[PDB]
RNA sequence: CGCGACCUCAGAUCAGACGUGGCGACCCGCUGAAUUUAAGCAUAUUAGUCAGCGGAGGAAAAGAAACUAACCAGGAUUCCCUCAGUAACGGCGAGUGAACAGGGAAGAGCCCAGCGCCGAAUCCCCGCCCCGCGGCGGGGCGCGGGAAAUGUGGCGUACGGA
RNA sequence: UAGCGGCCCCCGGCGCGCCGGGCCCGGGUCUUCCCGGAGUCGGGUUGCUUGGGAAUGCAGCCCAAAGCGGGUGGUAAACUC
């Protein structure tokens, strides 16, 4: 099957043949506006691994992100306070650009519903990514009983609380001796557990 | 392009520097070697067809 | 830009007249429309009251399957799909 | 400043439709019928 | 400011405390609303055992506790394939299952697949439709006699062996068990050199002899 | 040139739908201080805390192993007791500080893509007709209209399977 | 107020008899075939954080893989089971 043959050459991507096409395309949407709509997916694959469905209700949403890391947001350097605390230029944010990107297009897209991502292509000064997008009220979805958990209304914005594939690697969960501080259901309840004196009644 | 240059010092016959170009570049010992004998075979498969 | 002879490949293309022949035995072999199809299942029917022939076969995975199951003899493409890399290989 | 918060909140004004929603819901939110008459 | 004596210690007050105070006035309610709970399911699958599906023996790791029994999460699928079993119909019936379960020990397996027999006779089954009984079925009179089980079905009771007075051989009176230990250790501890040095000598002699 | 397929992109007070704010005790994701302690202070500590921003539910999040172990082995998650003020970190000063095994509450497991078989066997909408209609559905009929080979449905998913 | 005390309305709850549709699936045996998710793992490097100390986790830049393969086995490394 094709798709076996499409997956080890998008792994080829140092090729001559990939670094071709890839070039090409982030010339020809460094030229575009920096957010737009796609009508058809640029990976078929992806979205086939992912959940895409060629169905009715699906959408895929182009977005360009700029690079780099987070100063921090303050007047002149004039961080006033400790010698540990001027810390300010070469500082990184916790989370991808791959999640900012989700984030954005999530909110601009308020009734939408955002299943999920993947990478396209790069730059120095910007990164891209086709994020797929999904109409809870077509009946093709509602009466479809695989999918019609997200019509449901836990899922409204997922990707600001972090269950994108994102979103989940910033929370630090993990099973076994690397993934403690999570024990429980995040870190912030790890904490609160650790630090609560359970007074008793007959103590 | 990095496996054709170390391929052209599996050539001019400098094994020691290639491996250590690769291991510089991929990192591992085991991966760099793994990927080094592949080199050599895909070279034998030219030595079989100037060969044949 | 230096275009790879992998992607140049697809600028050589068939001639007028030997094409218009190949369009000229797909027309014999064509697949059946839908309002056929309620006809020749009503028949199909009548049939129940009382051997496919050859088609074309259609999709790369199809294609693809029954390549390597080395039945297909004439294999036709068309240049100017949009993502190539689904085409390239074959 | 939560005294601030306290000054402007649900409890204070009306609640004109907010109040009579509770009674709706102590009654399954039924709808449309009414009792026989005599 | 410690004055002649006391345990020098780090209490951990300095941290703002006295906010996060869980305090457990709930407990008697909660009881209660257990036990509610409870007497209700068992109230509503009536006949069905309370506790649960059976679930398996299996030995504690760690040699402090691999005397110990306890049980285990369920019956494994050679267990199962061994005694004659489809798995989602044991699944039915109220056996415990957990497949990623291996199995080295025969002894384990073997006396799973004895519990599970025990377990095999004793159930009385009902039919799907009342109106037909099949082969796979219960009597009449079983039928009758069924009714709840309380407590956890077949308790898991650890057993002792009884070793009556035995005669002391003189072979038994000389075997030395102290000299047997110290000398295991060493041997164990310097076997790979042994090895080394043997290698060492052997091809150096060899190539000097030859 | 003119006409016709597609592709890509606009405008419509187009027909039908959805988002937009509030509350914020409990929850989730970010950003993130100093008073103060050390008899001083600058690393540490205070603290991933107050304060800022966004998003939710009657619960949320979590979750069926890229696990623990290294014993004759255990077997999703969550919570309690104990392991423990321990192993470890630290101007080795001040102080900070877990986990696994064990006994308990409860106890339920599953699904795609792919690889492959099957005349696309799939779906949505209009129109017409019958029933029912205060959680807008069941059925029959249209050379009625589109979606879909850049892959729809059935079987089946690492416990092997056809 | 007590009481397995009474009466009257609404809603639900388990049962029974019948209509109009869908579903036509299994248990073993022997023979032949089939089987996996990349800018992701991993490495160097910087800064924060964690009890984690020749770097526990997270992120940014740069490099950039494999298929009897890969990760883990709490002191870095090579060989090895
Ligand atoms: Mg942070
Ligand atoms: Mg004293
Ligand atoms: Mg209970
Ligand atoms: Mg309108
Ligand atoms: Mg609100
Ligand atoms: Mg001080
Ligand atoms: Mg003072
Ligand atoms: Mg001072
Ligand atoms: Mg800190
Ligand atoms: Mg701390
Ligand atoms: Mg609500
Ligand atoms: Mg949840
Ligand atoms: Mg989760
Ligand atoms: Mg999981
Ligand atoms: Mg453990
Ligand atoms: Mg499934
Ligand atoms: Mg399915
Ligand atoms: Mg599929
Ligand atoms: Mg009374
Ligand atoms: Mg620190
Ligand atoms: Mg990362
Ligand atoms: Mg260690």
């Amino acid at each position: 099957g094709a798709y076996k043959y499409i997956q080890e050459l998008w792994r080829k991507k140092q090729s001559d043949v990939m670094r071709f096409l890839l070039r090409v395309r982030c010339w020809q949407y460094r030229q575009l506006s920096a957010l737009h709509r796609a009508p058809r997916p640029t990976r078929p694959d992806k979205a086939r691994r992912l959940g895409y469905k060629a169905k009715q209700g699906y959408v895929i949403y182009r977005i360009r992100v700029r690079r780099g890391g987070r100063k921090r947001p303050v007047p002149k350097g004039a961080t006033y306070g400790k010698p540990v605390h001027h810390g300010v230029n070469q500082l990184k944010f916790a989370r991808s650009l791959q999640s900012v990107a989700e984030e954005r297009a999530g909110r601009h897209c308020g009734a939408l519903r955002v299943l999920n991502s993947y990478w396209v292509g790069e730059d120095s000064t910007y990164k891209f990514f086709e994020v797929i997008l999904i109409d809870p009220f077509h009946k093709a979805i509602r009466r479809n009983p695989d999918t019609q958990w997200i019509t449901k209304p836990v899922h409204k914005h997922r990707e600001m609380r972090g269950l994108t594939s994102a979103g989940r690697k910033s929370r630090g969960l993990g099973k076994g001796h690397k993934f403690h501080h999570t024990i429980g259901g995040s870190r912030r309840a790890a904490w609160r557990r650790r630090n609560t004196l359970q007074l008793h009644r007959y103590r | 392009p990095y496996e054709r240059r170390a391929m052209e010092l599996l050539k001019v016959s400098k094994d020691k520097r290639a491996l250590k170009f690769i291991k510089k570049r991929v990192g591992t010992h085991i991966r760099a070697k793994r990927k080094r004998e592949e080199l050599s075979s895909v070279l034998a498969a030219m030595r079989k067809a100037a060969a044949k | 830009l230096k275009v790879p002879p992998a992607i140049n490949q697809f600028t050589q293309v068939l001639d007028r007249q030997t094409a218009t022949q190949l369009l000229k035995l797909a027309h014999k072999y064509r697949p059946e429309t839908k309002q056929e199809k309620k006809q020749r299942l009503l028949a199909r029917a009548e049939k129940k009251a009382a051997k496919r022939p050859p088609v074309l076969r259609a999709g790369v995975n199809t294609v693809t399957t029954l390549v390597e199951n080395k039945k297909a003899q004439l294999v036709v493409i068309a240049h100017d799909v949009d993502p190539i890399e689904l085409v390239v290989f074959l | 400043s939560a005294k601030a918060k306290r000054r402007n909140t649900t409890g204070t004004g009306r609640m004109r439709h907010l109040k009579i929603v509770y009674r709706r819901f102590r009654h399954g939110f039924r709808e449309g019928t009414t009792p026989k008459p005599k | 400011a410690p004055s002649r004596n006391g345990m020098i210690l780090k209490p951990h007050f300095h941290k703002d405390w006295q906010r996060r105070v869980a305090t457990w006035f709930n407990q008697p309610a909660r009881k209660i609303r257990r036990r509610k709970a409870r007497q209700a399911r068992a109230r509503r699958i009536a006949p069905r055992p309370a506790a649960g599906p059976i679930r398996p023996i299996v030995r504690c790791p760690t040699v402090r506790y691999h005397t110990k029994v306890r049980a285990g999460r369920g019956f494994s699928l050679e267990e199962l394939r061994v005694a004659g079993i489809h798995k989602k119909v044991a699944r039915t019936i109220g056996i415990s299952v957990d497949p990623r379960r291996r199995n080295k020990s025969t002894e384990s397996l073997q006396a799973n697949v004895q519990r599970l027999k025990e377990y095999r006779s004793k159930l009385v089954l009902f039919p799907r439709k009342p109106s037909a009984p099949k082969k796979g079925d219960s009597s009449a009179e079983e039928l009758k006699l069924a009714t709840q089980l309380t407590g956890p079905v077949m308790p898991i009771r650890n057993v002792f062996k009884k070793e009556k007075a035995r005669v002391i051989t003189e072979e038994e009176k000389n075997f030395k068990a102290f000299a047997s230990l110290r000398m295991a250790r060493a041997n164990a501890r310097l076997f790979g050199i042994r090895a080394k040095r043997a290698k060492e000598a052997a091809e150096q002699d060899v190539e000097k002899k030859k």
